[PDB]
């Protein structure tokens, strides 16, 4: 649209230089070092970015919020209908039982908690069932479905006979206190994905074994899996307390957030010691280009516009060497386990994780370019007070 | 009539962190359709009197006046405007941008000026066929020879139509051929429009062009 | 005595003036522009650590025994057991009591508890921080309330009335609890750190055995933790007290916010802020290359009076260690005379701007400390001359390779 | 008897970015007790002769000998042992260091070749007082005249005894008063031991010597 182009002097200058001067070295020390600080940098975000991308996908996706209880122990359903339970944010709901049990069998121990469920309704929390079906759950042979990982430890496949106690929520026995044993064999097993411990078992809710056959509540869902603080101290009936939620997983939200906020906000000090390698490709130049600025000060050059020729050279060469890092940070975005060799340090788990944030580019080159502008006044001050007497005719 | 009045601009400044005697009471009066050929010698201070001239150094002994218009009224920023409008600048210290090419180099005292793009172009294209060099407008200066690159410095003083030109020895860079042909560029600018042009000499090559032969050596006449 | 192996280093780069003296200016400043953060960044977080367990964590417990409605009867078999278990101060009682105050369009959680006026020397800071010159007004019988800083300037409970405020106790209905009048006179006022004053009161023994209407015992016997720094294996022995169940109630988990992202920050602060000083590193190799172009002459007689090879790259190596100690040495100097006088370089600068920021709503605390250890001092000395060997090794291999038959010589 | 024994001397690269003879096939030797006063013109060609005797460049077309020793056996560590033991250099731009003092730019090559720190000090002190500048000793060679930064440069070869002083026209910026004199100290080397020099000639200065006053024109040797 035939741009009002001022910026060509510049342009000029930093394009048509040769290789075997001296000026055109120390410009290369200077492109390589802002790349390594942008680079080192962007790198740090992407494995800083991928700690969200893996949690609340499969790690925290699957958790509940809060669950449903009673002082006076079960609760009764008949009393208690589906047209009553009506609270804010809530969409679904879904009786479960609770009680903490723990594995007695002949080869080893385990402590879990059972999931009391129902076949007509099926759980949105952890649909990943290897080869599970939610309606194979008949309680008049008293099945049970047992995690992928706990089973590697104990050895045991599916098609056996397990054993199972519950210390504190047995029968209620009027002469003595006895522990509740019951066969829950395992049909089928299943793995959801856990890096946490995962200790959880898939029962009916129709086990008129544990105790009193009423249920203990009702599962409560919700849409917003980072706050419970805007609807915690809601209208709640009579006969419901409030339980823990998201305070006591990996990370607990805080070491991403207030180090993404430490890493760009507070270090941005890399393009500021980053910025004087321009200042030394930019005086460099008014020693080996002594002549252009005597025929730049003669025929009626005004003071004001050579300051905005180095300016503009000077942001030039920022631009360039900023832009390579940002190059080199998509080359490692394909990299997941070619770029970590084997050196003895390993870290297994989810330790270098990758994440491209395309709003991440803006924030890093902005800050990259306009302290390039404030920097470049020393050179580009005491090149408007070289008269062309004394250096050069 | 008179553009240019010198008076009494003794140059007294550390030159070399002594005092020297070199540029010592130089007063002369050029016209305006007529000028004037300094002859001097290597070492008189002939590129030293073109410099304060044209308003680049303060002698802080005298003034001058270009029309009424004094250097004590004038600002760094109001001699850009005498320099770049009606003052043209021959140089001979190999004075060109190799950067840019031959008619970005031209053109480049109407670019200051910012004017509309199409008279910039043009003006620079027939100032570059005066000299006979409109083959070589999109040519680097430093593949040039040097019979060249010394006629486009000559055509970048004359694109902004000036009153006085002060010519630091533009003869002597180039062949005995193109010598005779530059005269008359600046002998056909005195008939359309009068402008004149100071000239320095020191081998008694511009001994043909007028009268007025001042020999000043060392500021003596 | 000195060691002087060669003296081609110190009287090598002795510049009066030029080019070559403009790049050492600004790979001086370059550099120690990174040495004034790492000194005045780590002494604010070093500055945290000694105010939380100097300040903070002198006056709060750490573990707490409660009971599921039943009176602790036997404190006499459990005070016995715990006399010869390792990090014990001393034995004092506590006891709860929940609150709901409606007076003057307020609604605060007012926290009491009960603490013996003879074991409080040896358990916290009570003298250390009071108002008046006499302390001696701390004793039992007079029935003398106490009240703290946050909650004397919005519901005018300042010295000299008599506070009267309705709390509620333990009773078998489940009712609104009695309006019970407290006719105790307040005499002094304790002060806190701007987080502990508003839910902080004391109460005497012999008086406190008149408001909870269940008996004269003690409902809560609590211990204090002689060992800092760490709560691992103070709190699994600390579990036989009661019967077989268990109450965690721990330091780390109420105040989870601080002790944790100090550490974490100096954690990236070991390797994101190493991070600026191999960029200055490039400061150095731009200001050893133009030391070769001036004295191209100096190394063509070097070479002809037959030097090692290995000679005339150890020159520059050293070059560029000199280089880099005077860079790195103003850099210590800044870093001191400003994290030492932190606190009027804050507040001169805040009144200049109009309105001041950074208050203590969310935050802690309104200020920073400044804290200068010898600790990060070395590890700053350490990397600025590792790093500067892997950037002076390329200026020494380009000078080295210059043969004399090119130059003029 | 021999020293240096010149076979098939042709240094062939882009002098001035062309290929052109100027240094070809240059033959001649240099004895024991005996020197040779090479006469040309102004930077003809030994300003690269001078560089190729001592052992700077390789001309890839033969070798030069030293007492049974060729340059062809010599790695790039080797070459430098030659060029401090029994060889010196004298140019004709006072090729000093002016970042130190006189004192120590005599013992120069002392200090490289590791030996004993009481004689290198001891050593300076008499070949400074050799030329007459003992008094300025501890002095820079900036602040001094023309005539007398010239002196100290002849003075710093000749300090560690060698057989062989490669000498580029010592004559130059030094008056005419300390232009014969400085010629006895070089003759005085040759007349104790069998320390030999070769000294080039431009404007006819060196032409009182003992036998070898040849003129070489382009690698060619005349009458």
């Amino acid at each position: 649209m035939y741009q009002p182009v001022a910026l060509f002097i510049g342009l000029r200058y930093m394009r048509g230089r040769a290789a075997d001067r001296f000026g055109r070295f120390v410009s290369w020390l200077s492109t390589i070092g802002i790349t390594l600080g942008v680079m080192a940098l962007v790198t740090v975000l992407s494995v800083m970015n991928g700690f969200e991308r893996e949690l609340q996908n499969n790690i925290l996706g699957l958790m509940p919020q809060a669950i449903l209880s009673s002082e006076h122990g079960s609760l009764n359903p008949q009393q208690l209908p589906e047209t009553a339970v009506k609270l804010d944010g809530v969409n679904r709901v879904a009786p479960i039982t609770t009680g903490d049990v723990v594995l007695q069998s002949a080869r080893s121990v385990a402590v879990g908690v059972m999931l009391g469920i129902d076949p007509a309704q099926k759980d949105p929390l952890t649909p990943y069932l290897v080869n599970v079906k939610q309606t194979d759950l008949e309680p008049g042979k008293y099945n049970v479905i047992l995690g992928e990982q706990l089973a590697s430890q104990l050895g045991v496949n599916r098609g056996d006979q397990i054993r199972v106690m519950v210390p504190s929520a047995s029968q209620f026995t009027p002469m003595g206190r006895i522990p509740s044993q019951r066969l829950f064999n395992v049909i089928g097993t299943f793995a959801a994905n856990s890096e946490v411990d995962g200790y959880e078992m898939l029962v009916n809710i129709e086990d008129a074994s544990r105790l009193m056959g009423n249920i203990t509540g009702w599962r409560l869902w919700l849409d917003e899996p980072l706050k419970v603080d805007s609807l915690s101290q809601q209208k709640l009936p009579e006969g419901s307390k409030w339980q823990d939620w998201r305070d006591r997983k990996g990370e607990l939200f805080q070491a991403v957030r207030m180090e993404k906020n430490m890493m760009g906000l507070l270090l941005s000090l890399i393009v500021a010691v980053a910025a004087f390698n321009i200042i030394t490709s930019l005086g460099l130049m008014v020693m080996e280009k002594q002549g252009e600025v005597a025929i730049l000060q003669t025929q009626g050059l005004t003071p004001r516009q050579i300051m905005m020729v180095f300016m503009v050279q000077g942001a030039s060469a920022g631009i360039i060497g900023a832009i390579l890092g940002a190059a080199l940070g998509a080359l490692l975005a394909s990299q997941l386990n070619n770029l970590m060799p084997i050196i003895g340090v390993l870290l297994d788990g989810a330790a270098l994780p990758v994440a491209i944030e395309p709003l991440q580019v803006i924030v890093i080159a902005l800050v990259a370019m306009a302290i390039a502008l404030l920097s470049t006044l020393y050179p580009s001050w005491r090149a408007a007070a070289t008269q062309p007497a004394e250096a050069l005719r | 009539k008179i553009l240019l009045q010198c008076d009494n601009l003794c140059k007294r400044y550390q030159e070399g962190s002594v005092q020297t005697d070199v540029l010592h009471n130089v007063s002369f009066s050029v016209g305006e359709g007529e000028m004037m050929a300094i002859v001097g010698s290597s070492g008189s201070g002939k590129s030293t009197l073109l410099h304060l001239l044209g308003g680049l150094d303060t002698p802080t002994s005298g003034d001058v006046i270009f029309n009424g218009q004094p250097m004590s009224k004038l600002s760094s920023a109001a001699k850009a405007e005498l320099r770049n409008q009606k003052l043209g600048f021959i140089y001979q210290f190999h004075h060109l941008l190799p950067d840019f090419t031959a008619l970005e180099n031209v053109a480049m005292p109407l670019l200051i000026g910012k004017k509309k793009p199409a008279e910039i172009n043009s003006r620079a294209l027939e100032m570059l066929k005066a000299v006979g060099l409109d083959h070589r407008a999109n040519h680097r200066p430093s593949e040039l020879s040097g019979g060249e690159r010394q006629r486009v410095a000559i055509a970048r003083a004359l694109v902004n139509n000036p009153r006085l030109v002060l010519a630091d020895e533009p003869t002597g860079n180039l062949d005995a051929r193109n010598a005779d042909s530059i005269f008359q560029l600046l002998g056909e600018l005195n008939r359309l429009q009068g402008t004149a042009f100071l000239v320095v000499t020191h081998d008694l090559q511009l001994a043909k062009r007028m009268s007025r032969q001042l020999e000043m050596r060392d500021g003596r006449l | 005595p000195l060691s002087l192996l060669i003296g081609l280093r110190f009287s090598r780069g002795r510049r009066r003036g030029g080019m070559v003296s403009l790049i050492s200016v600004i790979s001086t400043i370059g550099i120690a522009l990174g040495v004034a953060v790492l000194i005045v960044g780590l002494s604010a977080m070093n500055g945290f650590e000694r105010e939380l367990n100097n300040r903070i964590l002198a006056v709060v417990p750490h573990g707490e025994i409660e009971a599921v409605d039943q009176p602790w009867t036997n404190w006499q078999e459990a005070l016995d057991h715990v006399q010869k278990v390792p990090g014990i101060a001393a034995a004092a009682p506590y006891i709860n009591f929940t609150g709901l105050v409606e007076s003057g369009a307020n609604l605060r959680a007012i926290q009491v508890k009960g603490v013996n006026p003879q074991q409080e020397q040896r358990l916290s800071a009570l003298p250390s921080f009071v108002q008046g010159d006499a302390w001696r007004n701390f004793k039992a019988g007079e029935q003398q309330i106490i009240i703290g800083k946050g909650v004397a300037d919005a519901l005018k409970v300042k010295q000299g009335d008599w506070v009267s405020i309705m709390i509620p106790n333990s009773n078998p209905e489940h009712k609104l609890m009695q309006p019970k009048r407290v006719r105790l006179h307040v005499a002094g006022i304790l002060q806190l750190s701007g987080q502990l004053d508003h839910s902080f009161a004391m109460i005497p023994l012999a008086d406190a055995q008149q408001y909870l209407d269940m008996g004269s015992s003690v409902s809560g016997i609590a211990l204090k933790m002689t060992d800092v720094f760490n709560a691992n294996k103070l709190v699994r022995d600390a579990g036989e007290v009661t019967n077989s169940y268990v109450y965690i109630k721990s330091w780390i988990g109420t105040y989870g916010y601080m002790y944790r992202d100090i550490q974490m920050i100096r954690a990236i602060m070991y390797l994101a802020m190493v991070l600026v000083i191999g960029v200055a590193c490039f400061n150095i190799v731009s200001t050893l290359v133009m030391a070769v172009k001036d004295k191209s002459g100096d190394i063509a007689v070097l070479r002809t009076l037959g030097a090692k090879d290995g000679l005339i790259r150890a020159i520059f190596v050293w070059y560029g260690l000199l280089a880099g100690l005077f860079g790195s040495l103003c850099g210590v100097i800044i870093g001191v005379v400003v994290s030492l006088q932190l606190t009027p370089i804050i507040e001169w600068i805040e009144k200049l701007i109009g309105h001041q920021f950074l208050s203590s709503d969310i935050y802690f605390i309104d200020f920073l400390p400044s804290e200068l250890h010898w600790l990060d001092v070395f590890y700053v000395l350490v990397t600025a001359l590792l790093l500067s060997l892997l950037a002076s090794w390329y200026p020494a291999r380009r000078a080295s390779n210059i043969d004399p038959a090119r130059v003029l010589s």
